[PDB]
């Protein structure tokens, strides 16, 4: 049968730490995309609708990966779409009907596939409100009819959206909408609006909760302010939030997840048969570097690549080396891993 | 708008054929045509004409509600909100019934 | 007179010449000193340890003197902040010029090769009139300034306090050769 | 088998001069990235990803070159990208894969061979975001439908390994001023190492995006070639310009020579043009031209002396019979 | 311009027999000799260069495309518009 809310959570903690009320929430939409699609569609039976998604968070605080790691056991088609590259029909760039395009694609074009898959669109606040806004609102407004029911017409993996142009007639009506983004200033909008207060010695001043906590409150008044139109945020009714990645975070991204950092190169050192081994103040100073930069877990991958290259340069030579451990000082001083035979 | 002029009033247009790309002749003068769209800065156009908010001793000052009723405003709607919108009157004259 | 106007290149921003030195960590004592002429060094002084605290800030002195009291805020602004307040004298620092220029980081106190230091006790700090009992407080409150800022130029020139009383009781000139030999800078700029 | 990152900078070291820390990052990156390529890509096993590289270097100092190198070495495809040969407006998509069919027609539409080749982008700092945008999205894992070689054909991107380079002018000055006391004071630094301790926050201040500095997680710095690299690059490479002219003239019964003088000169001539190794082809031409012409006229020649007369002055070359 | 660098590099072409079979044809021995007048490369040359100056200890100054011609780059050919993979194959530059 169908894979409960629990058991897609127990595939997304095994790539994605943290963030557990968006992996309820992308859980249970899931699950309810898969129940309406063996719903039956005839009779006295009601017709149902979807639930679309608004995933806010900061920088790399995992909605891409949210994305992908769902998208190993969805058992439908999937596509991952950036809005930044879609404009308004009657300007240069690519319409909101390539995604659909993208999503047929990846199904052998089977259209009975493509009306049941499920549609990712990143970088969804770049295409912010704040003459024709070509780049901006038009999109949202291309997206209106797209991400509800309606009869898309697609080119055949061939070329652009073009009056002579042989067609597809793709319905989006069962089509599952994941829309996300990291709305900079979006903290400002909600600290505006929870924290009004006033001016003057007649005037009621309000108390003055970071991106964190704003975002767990956010409201459609926010998203609108942003730069969203309310015809859009009515289509996206569920909204999910991530949590920005502390220090702990990104020492667990480090070593917790199946192909975490650590076990790349671990088993990148397995290949010339030695051990690989961080301590755990290596680990803590990796994270405290990656944050100070305000990298994220973006730059992990540099700095133990940066750690580890003088040694993987000498790995194929030096024999009868059976381990190598990083220790806290090749971290955060410019040292040597310990070469142990 | 321009495009539509034609189209919503009776003509001849050419469709491809059911197949790939003889063109099809298709009259419509008598398809019904029911435009639809949730014209957002509408409601402010209708309370800039209908409340005048001057400025002065001899103008009638009225700003002491903040959000427009759209419902009232909107029953009030006349073609020259929408032209001041950005319809074309020759696409108005062609929707005359306006619910 | 006309300011003019230079182009940062980051995107460009546009600077008056002044603001785009600040942004050098440069501030510019010029002119007489005054309550609004020190307390912009003071802003500039604030400004430059949040931007970054362990940079050093360099201060061009140009003056002819002025307010103690002025000149004493920027003198504990200096000591206060945590970024090293390197002076350089450009054509002269005179009174409280020359007690701002010795009050530099030791070390970091500079002056250009023809620059003039005018060391000397203090002028009227404010009118001595009313009553005789008026006068002699606005005496003994001047005599405490004098003592004040004899004892600091001593421990900024590593000298005896009678050593500053003898030498700052009329005007006295010091090319940069002689400030550097006296104690109020530790170098001389040429190239 | 596969070449060790000792061996790869052994054979790199023919065809490039100079820039060793770069070299051995290169060869560092590349093989792990084709071990990576040979683990077990199945089961209960760790997906491994590639790490790229960001090359930053003056014009001439031999990215391009480093980069065919390495593809010639490994016996993979490789094609070089041109960051200003995609434009902000437009399909973005629909170019920036094209260089998917450039490199699958330079092994022959094989998807197997071309799916672990390698892709040069030059002049990554010129776009300093739709461009960007599209980069990034192309070095991560994705799969890009190209038309076919004569029905579509698929090209999976995430096992081709992307070395980005370009002249950052402006980023010496970024590192400085976080790097130095000041810039425009009296006694405050007035003016390839600070290059070596570049960091992702000097990089996005130059106006790269974010997510591009975290797909490209090594920096390697190259050095500007001086007056004494040069010369070596006319006479040492497997593919000196001293030795193509010498072939020139030597299936001919003409022996070419070239005064040690005239090396160094005509080397310090291309370092004036602040074009590197690149200039030094125009001017050898140049140089040579004044017998190439004559030679053919010539009868009973048996060497040519170039001197440095030649490169400086209006000098013709010395024809010794 | 991808269709004809894929010429002027080391290829093989098919074609039509010399009658009505294909013959096989490898371009790598043939001489490409390519010409135009590239009207716009007087302006990427003049924005390359053209520098000038202000004030009194400054030199001062119709395009002179003879010399500004004389002095093409590779690079001003790609500005024209010109694939740069196409113009590293074209050496000889007259
Ligand atoms: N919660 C997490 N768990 C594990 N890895 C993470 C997490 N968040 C980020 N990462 C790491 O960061 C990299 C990219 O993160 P991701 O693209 O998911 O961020 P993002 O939310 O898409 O950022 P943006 O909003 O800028 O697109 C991944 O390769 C992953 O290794
Ligand atoms: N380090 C080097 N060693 C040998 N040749 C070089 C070097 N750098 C540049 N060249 C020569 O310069 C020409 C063009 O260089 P290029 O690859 O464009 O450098 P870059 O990619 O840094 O601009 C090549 O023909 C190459 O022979
Ligand atoms: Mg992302």
């Amino acid at each position: 049968k169908l894979p409960t809310p629990a058991e897609i959570v127990a595939n997304l903690n095994d790539h994605v730490i943290g963030q557990e009320q968006a992996k309820k929430a992308l859980a249970v939409s899931v699950y309810n995309h898969y129940k309406r699609l063996r719903h039956p569609k005839a009779g006295a039976n009601v017709e149902l609708s979807k639930s679309n998604i608004l995933l806010i968070g900061p920088t790399g605080s995992g909605k891409t990966l949210l994305a992908q790691s769902l998208a190993r056991k969805l058992d439908v088609p999937f596509v991952m779409a950036d809005a930044t590259t879609l404009t308004e029909a009657g300007y240069v760039g690519e319409d909101v009907e390539q995604i659909i395009t993208k999503l047929l694609g990846k199904c052998d074009f089977d259209v009975e596939k493509a009306q049941r898959g499920i549609v990712y669109i990143d970088q969804i606040d770049k295409i912010s409100r704040k003459t024709r806004d070509v780049s901006g609102e038009g999109v949202q407004q291309a997206l209106l009819k797209l991400i509800e029911g309606t009869v898309a017409s697609v080119p055949p993996q061939g070329g652009r959206k073009h009056p002579n142009q042989e067609f597809i007639n793709v319905d989006t009506t069962n089509i599952l909408f994941i829309c996300g983004g990291a709305f900079a200033g979006l903290e400002k909008v909600i600290r505006q609006r929870t924290e009004k207060g006033g001016i003057g010695f007649g005037a009621s001043v309000h108390s003055k909760a970071d991106i964190t906590k704003l975002f767990g409150i956010v409201e459609p008044e926010d998203l609108i302010k942003f730069g969203l139109i309310p015809e859009l945020i009515g289509r996206l009714p569920v909204i999910a939030t991530l949590e920005i990645l502390d220090e702990d975070a990104l020492i667990n991204i480090l070593t917790e997840p199946k192909n975490a950092l650590v076990k790349q190169y671990q088993a990148l050192f397995g290949m010339e048969n030695v051990e690989l081994e961080f301590e755990e103040g290596a680990l803590r100073s990796i994270a405290r570097q990656a944050m100070e930069r305000k990298t994220g877990a973006r730059g992990l991958r540099s700095i133990v690549e940066r750690c580890l290259l003088d040694t993987m340069y000498r790995l194929p030579d030096l024999k009868g080396l059976k381990k190598v451990v990083v220790g806290k000082a090749v971290i955060e001083e410019g040292r040597e891993p310990e070469l142990v035979f | 708008q321009q495009a539509l002029l034609k189209l919503i009033e009776g003509t001849v247009a050419s469709v491809p054929p059911q197949g790939g790309r003889e063109f099809i002749n298709v009259d419509t003068t008598n398809i019904l045509f029911i435009c639809g769209g949730a014209f957002a800065g509408l409601e402010k156009v209708i309370r800039q004409r209908t409340e005048k908010g001057g400025i002065g001793f001899g103008a009638s000052v009225h700003s002491k509600d903040e959000n427009a009723d759209i419902t009232k405003l909107f029953g009030i709607v006349e073609p020259e909100d929408l032209i001041k919108f950005g319809l074309i009157p020759e696409l108005i004259g062609r929707l005359p019934v306006i619910a | 007179y006309l300011v003019p106007t230079v182009i940062e290149q980051s995107g460009e921003r546009a600077f008056d010449i002044y603001s785009r030195l600040l942004k050098e960590r440069i501030v510019f004592l010029v002119g007489p000193v005054t309550d609004e002429s020190a307390n912009l060094v003071v802003a500039q002084l604030l400004f430059l340890e949040s931007e970054n605290p362990d940079k050093d800030i360099f201060f061009y002195i140009n003056s002819p003197g002025g307010s103690v009291t002025a000149g004493m805020s920027i003198y504990d602004t200096m000591n206060f902040i945590k970024p090293d307040v390197s002076t350089l004298c450009l054509g002269q620092a005179a009174s409280m010029g020359a007690f701002l220029l010795s009050a530099g980081e030791k070390g970091k106190r500079f002056a250009l090769p023809n620059s003039r230091i005018m060391i000397h006790q203090p002028l009227i700090s404010g009118g001595l009139g009313g009553q005789a009992s008026d006068i002699e407080i606005h005496a003994r409150e001047l005599l405490k300034i004098k003592e004040k800022l004899n004892r600091l130029m001593a421990k900024h020139c590593d000298r005896d306090l009678a050593d500053l009383e003898r030498d700052t009781d009329r005007d006295n000139f010091m090319s940069a050769e002689e400030a550097k030999e006296y104690g109020l800078i530790d170098q001389i700029l040429e190239n």
